């Protein structure tokens, strides 16, 4: 008779299209008004650990800051240019000081102050607009990263397969956990700041996940398989197939339509401002996962089989040859 | 830095006046622009003020304080209103400006009553 089930709270977090609500591979939850022209944003509630983006055919990392022809590279990355005074990039202490005199503030954990301090930046003089950049912090360094380019990827491979092609491109890229993202974390304009309760960060040794049925932990019915050297790659493989807000529809020769259905806002010669809008039978929601994919996996250390799906787990099996992982988890820690 | 807002709470009758004064206080960048948001009483939602009719702003640039006087008030003018600063940012070469969102004052409680 009792329906209820004892694992409910601990498992919330892994309820991710709940906690999240949004995309995790490309997160573009939102839309907000931009001086009368509505832009995609992210908007997912929970830091994805590990994610960067990839520029394809640069030598330039994402971090670098966006191209305006001065300090950091040409073609430059994604990363808000120098300002006078310095807003982005900024460490903890050099965060901590700035909001000194805001007690909420200035007590946040560094993740929540650093999607905080990106939510200040103005979007394009406009004053009472939803928009807000989103923005990565870098746990090596302690720097807030806040990023310009809020797009996650384009790399249609008919303009950017070798990495760049033919005679006039202008940027490719996608997002991954690579190595070298490890210690970085994607923030959304709103991540919550009690995520160190709410949602997932390290990795659970020995667990796996599973679906509470009749009083019982049981397996996940419908899994797919997939081989996996390490806990890191199967925590990409996962990341690869979870919850996407892409235009799954993807284009060839950027129209402007197409360029603001990426997540891109500016063209940088001034705003992208599209004239006939998206009409008719779209909803304008047909690219909003909700956090809706494949967000975890069961990792089996001894197979080396990285068992991915797309169900939440409503409990956990002790297994010894296990590590439980979401999408949003760290690529590496275990608990 | 932080916000100075004045006052606190206010309880008028309708038609009257009220002033509200803020003050950008241990602030290391100049007032560039300023806006003004209120909760409802009835409300959660914290909202866009439209400056204009009987909402008057003053700005003194030069001393950092910017000011809101609403007259004849009205029973709907009743709620929590909050003053916002934003800062100005120069890219470090130009001629684009950029605007930053700063502090916010605490707060004014406005309850607005007819005589009875």
């Amino acid at each position: 008779n009792y329906m209820g089930n004892p694992w409910t709270e601990y498992m919330a977090k892994y309820d991710i299209e709940e906690v999240h609500g949004s995309g995790i591979r490309v997160d573009l939850g939102e839309d907000a008004e931009v001086a009368g022209t509505q832009y995609r944003l992210p908007s997912g509630k929970c830091p994805v650990f590990g994610k960067g983006i990839i520029i394809e055919n640069s030598n330039t990392t994402f971090l670098t800051p966006v191209a305006t022809g001065n300090q950091y590279l040409k073609d430059g990355g994604f990363a808000f240019p120098p300002t006078e005074p310095l807003m982005s990039p900024m460490t903890l202490d050099e965060m901590r000081h700035f909001y000194k005199d805001n007690k909420y503030v200035k007590n946040l954990d560094e993740l929540t102050l650093c999607s905080r301090h990106a939510g200040n930046m103005i979007p394009d003089n406009d004053k009472n607009s939803n928009y807000k950049y989103p923005a990565v912090y870098d746990d090596k360094d302690k720097k807030c990263h806040i990023l310009y380019i809020a797009a996650q990827e384009n790399n249609g491979p008919r303009y950017c397969n070798k990495d760049e092609s033919k005679r006039n491109s202008m940027f490719c890229f996608r997002p991954a956990k690579d190595i070298s993202f490890q210690n970085y974390t994607y923030l959304s304009k709103n991540v919550v700041d009690n995520w160190e309760k709410v949602c997932p960060r390290k990795n659970l040794q020995n667990a796996k996940f599973g679906l509470w049925v009749d009083g019982n932990c049981e397996d996940i019915p419908h899994v797919n398989e997939f081989p996996a050297i390490d806990l890191f790659e199967c925590n990409k493989l996962v990341f690869e197939l979870s919850a996407s807000d892409q235009p799954k529809q993807y284009e060839q020769h950027l129209t402007d339509y197409e360029k603001i259905k990426e997540g891109f806002k500016n063209k940088n010669a001034s705003m992208i401002k599209s004239a006939f809008l998206p009409t008719g039978a779209f909803k304008a929601d047909r690219y909003k996962s909700h956090g809706k994919g494949y967000n975890w996996g069961n990792y089996n250390t001894e197979t080396q089989k990285c068992e991915i799906f797309n169900v939440k787990p409503t409990c956990l099996i002790n297994n010894s040859s296990y590590i439980a992982t979401t999408a949003l988890s760290h690529p590496i820690e275990v608990e | 830095a932080w916000v100075d807002q004045t006052p606190r709470t206010a309880t008028k009758e309708t038609g009257e006046s009220l002033t509200i004064n803020c003050v950008l206080r241990d602030a290391s960048f100049e007032l560039k622009d300023t806006g003004w948001y209120r909760t409802k009483l009835g409300s959660t939602n914290e909202q866009s003020i439209s400056i204009g009719g009987r909402y008057v702003e003053t700005v003194n640039k030069g001393s950092k304080s910017f000011s809101l006087r609403i007259s004849d008030l009205r029973v709907e003018d009743s709620g929590t209103y909050k003053c916002q600063a934003f800062y100005s940012l120069l890219l470090r070469d130009y001629n684009y400006s950029l605007l930053f969102r700063g502090e916010k004052g605490a707060g004014t409680a406005l309850t607005v009553k007819a005589a009875a």
